[PDB]
């Protein structure tokens, strides 16, 4: 089927929607799409049928989505892990994501219409090239769309995706666009594959599972945690709307949890801070009353923020030349 | 009556499996010290090898002493081999125990990457694993949750990959019962890994 999937919500989901849309929304939802193969079992129909099953629930989820006023979704397509199944299944995994992204052409018409931008977040390299291609140019297709996010997470894992914004930081150093004690919070949120998007408000998982199998582990820290036992194929707006629930009910707390953390954060760092520039002036000499560590607090602040900016436009660069390289 | 110690080494030896690291995350914000010393003992008694006690608060780790004081006491009723065997099982977190150690080691690396002793590729995932362990502490298995909150707060965000997460409403009055049956919980739980 196509990735859009037009459908007005029904009288009970509009009216149920209109009471909850009174509270505070999620502006990014996060989904671990799991349980196809034992769907697939449950309803004695073929491996792949049951991931196909899956595609269509992503895009009938994604359509409950925007009928929510819900702009951006991040999905959990293919983990690394998942290489370690049989070729028989992978292959068939890899031939549905063939056919999917190829589809996406076809609908050109139908994505700028509904404005949705579509990222493939993972260590693509591990992909056949065939893939990577197409993934490229539907990444490509799309870039400019902006009234809806749908963040699709193939060949992923958090790890890696961590790792390698590690991995991106040292090479701004090696590059010498980094010095040592530039290196942050803030900075490695901004070398994940996520850069583009914020934390994700509500986590799910569809299996009847606890665990997050190694899923937005950074991104996903203070989110609201969803297990529902449903398996994905099988996934209703009333899942979703249990969700939601869910996240208003935590709404007040996880908020005050993350203001505190943030306080906590610009602290111990305005804390670090003047501590560097005390080792400095006292190595010197000179020790204040006329605004002399004052002014060397909006030096090193100013030196990050000129160096970080620089050390962004170069990551930025090197993502898009991978982009169009890959994607001509 | 010791028949308490055989009884409570023969319920581990039961279980399918145990936890080689289990931790507990504290989400409660109401108000209490006895029943997370309780749950710790529990555990060693049962035959976990390592706990973990987090809040998002940092609460316990700034009364570090006040709970190792009760974990002893609990701890004898069911001196110095005694104190050194509870720090080295026991672990008290706080946020900065997560990301922040995250931020930590990736400074670590990248001075080795500014003395031209390492290159930005040799930092896999497996590197930045080994960048980030203690010494015989594995990634948690078992995380029981308590309180209201449905989110870890922080919790240790690289090792809670795989770790099953089981949900209690409160540690206010905690019982043996309840603990077990989390731990026949995580005994049941089918670990597919990918696969
Ligand atoms: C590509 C993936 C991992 C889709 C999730 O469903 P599964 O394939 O994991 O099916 P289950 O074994 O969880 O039922
Ligand atoms: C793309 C998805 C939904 C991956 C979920 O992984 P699994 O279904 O393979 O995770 P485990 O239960 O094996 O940990
Ligand atoms: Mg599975």
């Amino acid at each position: 089927a196509s990735w859009i999937k037009e459908g007005e919500l029904s009288l009970w989901e509009r009216f149920c929607a209109n009471i909850i849309k009174a509270g505070p929304m999620p502006k990014h939802i996060a989904f671990i799409m799991d349980g196809n193969r034992r769907y697939a079992k449950k309803c004695q129909v073929e491996r792949q049928e049951g991931h196909s099953q899956g595609f269509n629930k992503l895009a009938e989820t994604l359509r409950w989505c925007l009928n929510l006023g819900i702009l951006e979704v991040t999905v959990y397509a293919f983990s690394i892990e998942n290489f370690k199944r049989s070729k028989s299944e992978v292959d068939g995994l890899m031939d549905l994501a063939r056919q999917k992204f190829s589809r996406l052409m076809e609908e050109k018409e139908k994505l700028q219409k509904h404005g949705v931008c579509i990222r493939v977040l993972g260590d693509l390299h591990l992909l056949p090239l065939d893939l990577q291609e197409l993934i490229a140019q539907a990444v490509q297709a799309t870039k400019n769309y902006n009234k809806c996010f749908l963040n699709v997470c193939f060949a992923y894992t958090s790890r890696h995706e961590i790792s390698n914004a590690v991995r991106e930081m040292a090479w701004g150093v090696e590059q010498g666009l980094l010095d040592p004690s530039d290196i942050s919070e803030s900075l490695l949120d901004k070398c994940l594959y996520t850069n583009r998007s914020p934390h994700p408000d509500i986590l799910i998982r569809t299996s009847g599972e606890v665990r997050l199998s190694d899923f937005l582990l950074w991104q996903t820290s203070h989110s609201c945690l969803v297990f529902q036992p449903v398996l994905w194929p099988e996934y209703t707006f009333w899942n979703l709307f249990e969700a939601i629930l869910q996240f208003q009910m935590n709404h007040s707390m996880l908020q005050k949890a993350r203001d505190m953390y943030a306080e906590e954060r610009k602290r111990q760092q305005l804390e670090r801070d003047q501590a560097t520039v005390t080792e400095q002036l006292l190595r010197e000499g000179l020790q204040g009353d006329a605004q002399l560590r004052r002014t060397r607090l909006h030096k090193l602040s100013a030196r990050r923020e000129e160096r970080v900016q620089g050390f962004l436009q170069a990551l930025e660069l090197k993502r898009a030349d991978w982009l169009a390289r890959l994607g001509t | 009556a010791a028949h308490h110690r055989m009884r409570w080494r023969a319920d581990g030896r039961s279980l399918e499996k145990l936890p080689v690291h289990m931790g507990l995350v504290i989400t409660e914000v109401e108000q209490s010290f006895s029943d997370i010393a309780s749950l710790v003992v529990w555990c060693m008694a049962v035959g976990i090898s390592y706990i973990s006690v987090y809040d998002h608060q940092g609460i316990f780790k700034r009364n570090n002493s006040r709970l190792m004081d009760e974990i002893l006491k609990q701890q004898q009723e069911l001196k110095d081999d005694q104190v050194l065997n509870c720090h080295l099982a026991v672990k008290v977190l706080s946020p900065e125990d997560g990301k922040a150690d995250i931020v930590r080691a990736a400074q670590d690396f990248c001075q080795l990457v500014a003395q031209k002793q390492k290159r930005p590729t040799d930092l896999d995932v497996d590197t930045l694993a080994s960048l980030l362990s203690s010494n015989g502490c594995p990634d948690p298995d078992l995380v029981l949750k308590f309180g209201p909150v449905d989110s870890t707060l922080g919790f240790l965000p690289w090792h809670i990959r795989l770790t099953e997460i089981v949900s209690l409403p409160s540690h206010l009055n905690i019982s043996y019962e309840d603990f077990f049956s989390a731990l026949r919980q995580y005994a049941a739980c089918e670990q597919r890994l990918g696969k």
